[PDB]
């Protein structure tokens, strides 16, 4: 069973500003870990298919990287709408998510 | 007379003729029936892992379309109306470089018979994969098979069966090898399974005892003769050293 | 296109419950249908994943026995079914698809099993 | 659909035996090459190994068209069925396509009649190699080509300005050499058929010397 | 002739059929569920940095031009309707000489579900090229992938993806290792995209993880060479008045080395650079000249 | 208008013709005339146990549909009619690579005469197992066989003979010895009859018989052996005072027949049992030891 | 315009046409001009004896019914066209294995003049067998041939000829053996008999001599060197009769 660790597990920052987020894989998955967004009272939304590919809808400011297992999520200019749960998932196994990652404004 | 009426036979049949679908599409499978005599097996060979045999492969099925009434007799057609008729997808799973023999003609056999029996025949000649267990080499007896499989039809739509029982494999006693000695050989019915269905498998396989002799004589009385003639190194006196340890150096490095 | 899944069920514990996933715009046959729950504020957690074209099914080592996966054909449903439930299996349930990379690009509704006396 | 309508009133009174321009211009053939590899480059019978994908194009007023599509792109089903350059190596030993799991042939067809004729090749080029001063040599040998019957009056090739494009280098098995360079030129052969525009590709492969060192010296 | 209702349902099927357009030309993107399933890992020809393999190369995809209503619910073919319907033109990358067996029949598989589902599957013997990094020759391990793709379609046209989970996708029979110098250790799928003068297109890559079995080149090399060093060094031993002995045993030392170093370095492929057993040998030459030398001055 | 009446002709010729039928399928057997012109026999190699021939193979036999009547009374065709017009099923028995070469189109011939008789040549070389006793090697004698008989034709439908008389109907070509190590003596024909699973077949019998060149293993094995068990027996003539030269001159003789033996082991094919050579080989160095075996009892 | 012009011209030509029947079935034999032109020659093998030779093989005849007068040029048809036009059947006797290279397409010309000459061009690399006495080696020199001929059409149906006479054939004076050396090259017209009838038959010929400069200080030096290595003895005294064994014996062994 892959097991992912996302850090960190809770976070603050200022609108406008660049923000990076963090996914490990215990095992190898090549480029299939997904990225979701999840507001509060909200199903989770898909970001990023597999490694560094934007889904349709989502605006061009974020982007991941992706490697055999480490993988991380950066945004550029950050908004206000941004605060929710992100959440990082495999699917070069059967699939398995992270811990999350929660997005606060301080 | 009795060409206008095989003309008109042949041609009725062939006739509204799908060879896509086998015979008893949405019935019970087609059974089929296998003889093989072989040939020749030509070079069982360690440093490749395979063996080339040749073989006259027949198979025996009833393709009810193919039914007759008016001329009374058995038909060899030309072999060129085969591509015409529907043959079932016979391969074999561990061939690494096989064909059909094409001198003079394509050499494969056609032949229909009043009830609806079709008898096809090919001259094939395979180079099937053997792996070997080396580990008794040279005193060791190898197991080599030729592994015959359906492809695209599963086990609801083709099965196989020997035609003839034991006997119909026949040949096996008259392949003479430089190198090894047919020991038995054995017929097994088989169904495997894989991720798309199940499918009929038949097993010919081969039993190769090693010769003996050769192999003696080749290595086992060099290395004696070479462990023999160092031993006249003691005999030689220890006085004389230069006579000794060539004579020694000479068995290593031989 | 969107996947519509039934309301939010109180229930006993020791009880079993059905929980239904309808999906409209496309036929569930031509794509894996997976179960997934999440905890009031802890992350996701994979419950299992049925093939609707096959009926093959596979579970997550600590969901199996508990929940079973099965499928409607004609309704595009995909069901989900838990025999019996403790004080602590009370959370969001999601169904959701496979996408394109193999991601869960569309969601369910959210189902919140919910227990008391 | 419209796309079937389109080829067969497209493939309707075509003949794939009659050039362009048959009794009015040369067609002029622009032609590119991407370089997967090249394989290996043994001394013992003067010839090298090459991977590429050969391209050409070329413009053949027959196949135009007016409709919202722009570009219909096809497989190697109509690699049979419409005009090809009959282009050729002159200097392989041995050459074949790849037909593995279907023919590695491109096609594509442009609004204004333009073509586009792709394939992969494995091309068995010979070049002899002057084999002084070894193993501290230098060798720079072609890959040419040209068609077979139709002369310089009836095709004319030409090269694009990004014409050949070498790959990584580094899972190249130029083993004993070392890439460092190529070029292309053209120029006109005299044959007994008539005359022909030849179009060569100089791989520059200075040999790498310190391997024989250990092996001999 | 029950079969007049299937070979109508067939002709109706294929009236009209146009198999140089992809299905869903002018609407969506053919998406083309892959699979390999390895019957046999052939041998790793490391002299010329290829290896062998036989799979059951199997493909799905949807075609809704070829639904139909009948009793029968998946129509198993001939295998000779591949040829009269579009199937995609899946190439491989780094394949050098393949070929589809076509004995006795062409070893294709063509089943036609009743949604329209397709799933077309073929037997072949792929022969890719691996790049090797022989520095750490026989102590060695190698990734050799299996990369493929579709030939003049783009990402936009034709995506490839995995039928099934791509940790179970790729699948090796238990029997099916034809190796005698290396070991399959695992497999490992990777799906891209590659950008070309063309356009973009869909890469799947497999590789496949070997370590090279160090049982025969200890035997062949490195023992050998040990004792050869040993018996360089059991001249000290002997004394210094019997120089003749101690000099035929010195040089019969140094000629042992030689052709052991060329039966060696024959067996390798030839590389440009200097491997582990090159530097063992090179080593325990100097060892042995050495001593030699050290015998002359004495 | 000059060819339009041939055209007619020909046409007329094939209406109505099915190549699927034997002229006189449901009536008599079809009598098949058979010739062979050997214009290269091929080199024989001992290892595989098989040679090479090149032949121009002839047949003819009489189809009443192919009756013609016209400005001219044989009508040489081109190749490509043969597959137009029913022709045998021919096939070599014991052939293991026979291909039909068709550079620069096929190499076939068809001469049809007015009264139906045909006569369908084709050029084609064949490589055909030849099993070999190696006993007497390198002083052996062969008679290689060329078998051939039809596929799936029985005799109660197609018999086989030969067109000219038996002892002149398989014809050598006066320069076509392409033996470098074999000498041919001459060719014999034979005829009989086959069972198989399928029935009873006509077969028809050649053989070529050969005896090897011994002209090669004198000076490679026999001489240079001859010699040095001479040089051996000089032994004799030293007095035993010089034990350093005698056992020098020892070792050196069974090195050497080492050598020689290793040496004309690869020579002599792979093989089962003990041949002429190995027992010479065998001999001479029996009595070498002996030599070598006297000298330590001196 | 000149496309449709050519396009019906060329519907015309191909309309009615008999590939079965040679130009002038009924008449006089057709002349077929032949040019050569070689484009290299490797593996001249010994062990083989037979020789690879790739070259653009050229014929030259004329049909009548290919005979055109409205659009004044040559016309290079797609080699596609050569499947449905008759070209004689002419073929190499001592060929082992041959073929005509078929990349980006089939390597071969098919041009129509407008008085009815075809001319049809191939790029053949050819194995042909070259028999070769060995009883001078290594300063032997070489006849090898290659034998072209008709199979089908006897000598009064076809004729053969170099067109151009001694110009017929170039390119030999640019090739470069490895171990030999083109010294000379002939062209030989003649009519060969067998069973079947009378048949033209044009013979290509060169004769390869070998370059004895390798040979020499490869083969000849050593044995000149051991000669006289054995030779030294004389000087060496009597009394050393180990030295004088030893070495001789030694030479007797290298
Ligand atoms: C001496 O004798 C020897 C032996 O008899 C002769 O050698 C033979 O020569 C012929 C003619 O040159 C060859 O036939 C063609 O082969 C190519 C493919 O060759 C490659 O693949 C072969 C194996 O077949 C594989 O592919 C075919 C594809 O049809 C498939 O059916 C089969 O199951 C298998 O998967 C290899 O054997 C071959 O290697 C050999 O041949 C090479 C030839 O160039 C040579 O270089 C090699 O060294 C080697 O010798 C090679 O790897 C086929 O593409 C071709 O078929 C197309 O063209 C013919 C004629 O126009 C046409 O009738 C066909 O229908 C087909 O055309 C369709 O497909 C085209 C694809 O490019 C397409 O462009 C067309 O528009 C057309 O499309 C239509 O039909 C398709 C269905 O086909 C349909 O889907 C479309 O929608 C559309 O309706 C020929 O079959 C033999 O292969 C070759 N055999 C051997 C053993 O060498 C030799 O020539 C003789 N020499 C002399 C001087 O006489
Ligand atoms: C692999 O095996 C296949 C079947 O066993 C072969 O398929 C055969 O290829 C032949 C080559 O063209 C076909 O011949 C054609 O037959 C049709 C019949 O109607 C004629 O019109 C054509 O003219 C004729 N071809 C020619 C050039 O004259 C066979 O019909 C065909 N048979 C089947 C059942 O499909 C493959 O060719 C073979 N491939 C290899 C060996 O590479
Ligand atoms: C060559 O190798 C094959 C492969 O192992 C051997 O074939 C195997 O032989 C055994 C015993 O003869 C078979 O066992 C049978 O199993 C069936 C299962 O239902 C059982 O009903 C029978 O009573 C019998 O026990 C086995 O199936 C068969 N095939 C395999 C393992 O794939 C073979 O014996 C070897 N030797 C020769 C000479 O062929
Ligand atoms: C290599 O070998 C070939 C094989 O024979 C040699 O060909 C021979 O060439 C000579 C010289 O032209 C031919 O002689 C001619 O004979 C005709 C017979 O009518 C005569 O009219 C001519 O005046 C001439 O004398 C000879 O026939 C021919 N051999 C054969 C079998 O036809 C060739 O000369 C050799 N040398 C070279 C360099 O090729
Ligand atoms: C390949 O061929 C092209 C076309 O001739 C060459 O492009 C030329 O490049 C030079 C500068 O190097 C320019 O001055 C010319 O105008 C270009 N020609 C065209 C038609 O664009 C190109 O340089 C060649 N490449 C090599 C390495 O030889
Ligand atoms: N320039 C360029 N051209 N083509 C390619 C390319 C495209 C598809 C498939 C493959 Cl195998 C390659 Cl190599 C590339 N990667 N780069
Ligand atoms: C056809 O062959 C079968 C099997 O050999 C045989 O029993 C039968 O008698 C034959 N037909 C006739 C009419 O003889
Ligand atoms: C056609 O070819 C012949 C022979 O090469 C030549 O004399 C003639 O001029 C050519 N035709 C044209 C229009 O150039």
């Amino acid at each position: 069973n892959i097991v992912m660790t996302q850090s960190p597990k809770s976070m603050s920052m200022s609108v406008g500003e660049r923000v990076t987020l963090s996914c490990k894989a215990s095992e190898y998955v090549g480029t299939y870990v997904s990225w979701y967004q999840q507001k509060p009272e909200q199903s989770p939304k898909l970001l990023i298919y597999g490694a560094s590919n934007r889904y349709t809808g989502v605006p061009d400011r974020f982007t991941g990287s992706g490697s055999a297992t480490d993988f991380t999520l950066t945004i550029g200019s950050v908004q206000a709408e941004d605060l929710a749960d992100y959440h990082c998932g495999q699917s070069y196994s059967y699939p398995t998510f992270g811990a999350g990652t929660k997005l606060e404004l301080k | 007379s009795n060409m206008s009426l095989v003309k008109e036979t042949v041609d009725r049949l062939l006739k509204g003729y799908d060879i896509r679908l086998r015979p008893d599409f949405g019935g019970p499978p087609v059974a089929v029936g296998m003889n093989i005599d072989i040939a020749s097996i030509d070079m069982v060979s360690e440093v490749n892992m395979d063996y080339t045999l040749t073989m006259y492969f027949q198979q025996a099925w009833r393709d009810k379309r193919l039914s007759y009434n008016v001329i009374p007799l058995n038909l060899t057609l030309d072999n060129r109306v085969a591509d015409q008729l529907w043959v079932p997808d016979t391969y074999f799973l561990n061939d690494k470089k096989s064909f059909v023999h094409g001198v003079t003609v394509k050499n494969r056999m056609i032949r229909l018979h009043p009830d609806g029996t079709v008898l096809y025949g090919l001259r094939i000649t395979t180079t099937a994969a053997c792996m070997m267990d080396l580990r008794r080499y040279p005193l060791d007896e190898q197991n080599c098979t030729l592994e015959i499989e359906s492809y695209g039809y599963t086990t609801d739509d083709i099965e196989f069966y020997w035609r003839g029982d034991d006997n119909a494999v026949t040949g096996v006693t008259k392949i003479e090898l430089p190198q090894f000695s047919i020991v038995d050989y054995k017929l097994i019915t088989k169904k495997v399974v894989f991720s798309t269905g199940s499918y009929p498998r038949l097993s010919l396989s081969f039993k190769l005892k090693r010769n003996i002799g050769y192999f003696i004589l080749q290595t086992y009385m060099p290395s004696i003769l070479i462990t023999i003639l160092s031993w006249v190194s003691f005999w030689i006196n220890y006085d004389a050293s230069a006579a000794r340890v060539a004579l020694g150096i000479t068995t290593v490095l031989t | 296109v969107q996947l519509q899944q039934s309301g939010a069920e109180l229930v006993k514990p020791g009880a079993s419950v059905k929980l239904s996933c309808t999906a409209s715009g496309f036929n569930i046959k031509d794509t894996y249908m997976y179960w997934v729950k999440q905890r009031p504020e802890q992350g996701l957690e994979w419950i299992g994943r049925i093939d609707p074209a096959n009926g093959d099914t596979k579970y997550d080592p600590k969901f199996q026995g508990k929940a079973t996966i099965t499928t409607d054909t004609f309704s595009n449903t995909a069901y989900l079914q838990l025999s019996s439930l403790t004080s602590e299996d009370t959370a969001v349930y999601y169904c959701a698809r496979k996408g394109l990379r193999w991601a869960m690009d569309y969601w369910g509704q959210g189902t919140s099993v919910t227990v008391s006396t | 659909g419209d796309v079937t309508v389109i080829l067969n009133n497209l493939l309707e009174g075509y003949d794939n035996k009659l050039r362009p321009d048959i009794g009015v211009k040369p067609t002029l053939i622009h032609t590119d090459m991407y370089v997967n590899s090249i394989g290996p480059v043994n001394a013992i019978n003067m010839e090298y190994t090459i991977d590429i994908f050969f391209a050409q194009t070329w413009y053949d007023r027959r196949l135009k068209f007016n409709s919202t599509i722009k570009v219909l792109r096809l497989n190697s089903n109509m690699v049979g069925k419409i005009w090809i350059p009959d282009t050729f190596f002159r200097n392989s030993k041995k050459a074949d396509a790849h037909w593995i799991t279907t023919p590695n042939r491109m096609l594509r067809i442009w609004n204004d009649g333009r073509v586009l004729y792709t394939l992969r090749l494995t091309i068995d080029a010979e070049c002899q190699l002057q084999l002084h001063n070894f193993p501290m040599d230098e060798h720079s040998c072609p890959l040419e080509f040209s068609s077979y019957g139709y002369p310089r009056e009836e095709i004319v090739y030409q090269w694009k300005r990004s014409s050949v494009e070498v790959g990584d280098t580094r899972s190249w098995r130029l083993y004993q050499f070392s890439f460092v360079g190529l070029r292309n030129t053209t120029e006109v052969v005299k044959t007994t058929s008539g005359d022909y525009v030849v179009m060569s590709v100089y791989f520059d492969l200075s040999r790498r010397m310190g391997y024989f060192t250990i092996q001999t010296y | 002739d029950n079969t007049t209702v299937f070979t109508r349902i067939l002709d109706r099927l294929l009236d009209g059929y146009d198999n140089r357009l992809r299905p869903g030309l002018g609407e969506r993107v053919t998406e083309v569920k892959t699979d390999i399933f390895v019957t046999s890992f052939g041998p790793v020809s490391d002299h010329d940095m290829e290896y062998t393999i036989d799979v059951f190369f199997r493909q799905s995809w949807k075609d809704e031009r070829l639904k139909f209503k009948g009793p029968m619910t998946v129509l198993r073919l001939n295998n000779l309707m591949a040829s009269k319907i579009w199937t995609p033109d899946t190439f491989f990358h780094n394949g050098k000489k393949s070929v589809a067996h076509n004995m006795t029949m062409p070893n294709k598989l063509l089943r036609i579900t009743e949604d329209g589902t397709l799933l077309y599957t073929m037997r072949l013997t792929v022969r890719a090229e691996c790049p090797m990094h022989l520095e750490d020759f026989p102590m060695d391990a190698h990734a050799c992938p299996l990369k493929f793709g579709s030939y003049a379609y783009t990402r936009a046209e034709v995506v490839y993806e995995w039928t099934r989970e791509p940790a179970r996708s790729v699948v090796v029979a238990e029997d099916g290792s034809r190796l005698n110098q290396y070991d399959l250790l695992g497999q490992t799928v990777d799906s891209g995209i590659v950008q070309s003068s063309t356009g973009e297109y869909v890469v799947m890559t497999t590789h496949f993880h070997l370590k090279r079995k160090i049982g025969y080149f200890v035997i062949q090399t490195y023992l050998p060479c040990i004792m050869t060093v040993i018996l360089s060094q059991v001249s000290f031993w002997l004394n210094r008045e019997s120089v003749p002995a101690r000099t035929v045993f010195g040089v019969t030392t140094v000629l042992t080395m030689t052709t052991l170093s060329i039966s060696a370095r024959n067996s390798l492929p030839k590389v440009a650079y200097a491997t582990a057993m090159d530097w063992f040998i090179a080593v325990c030459y100097a060892f042995v000249f050495s001593a030699l030398i050290e015998f002359a001055t004495v």
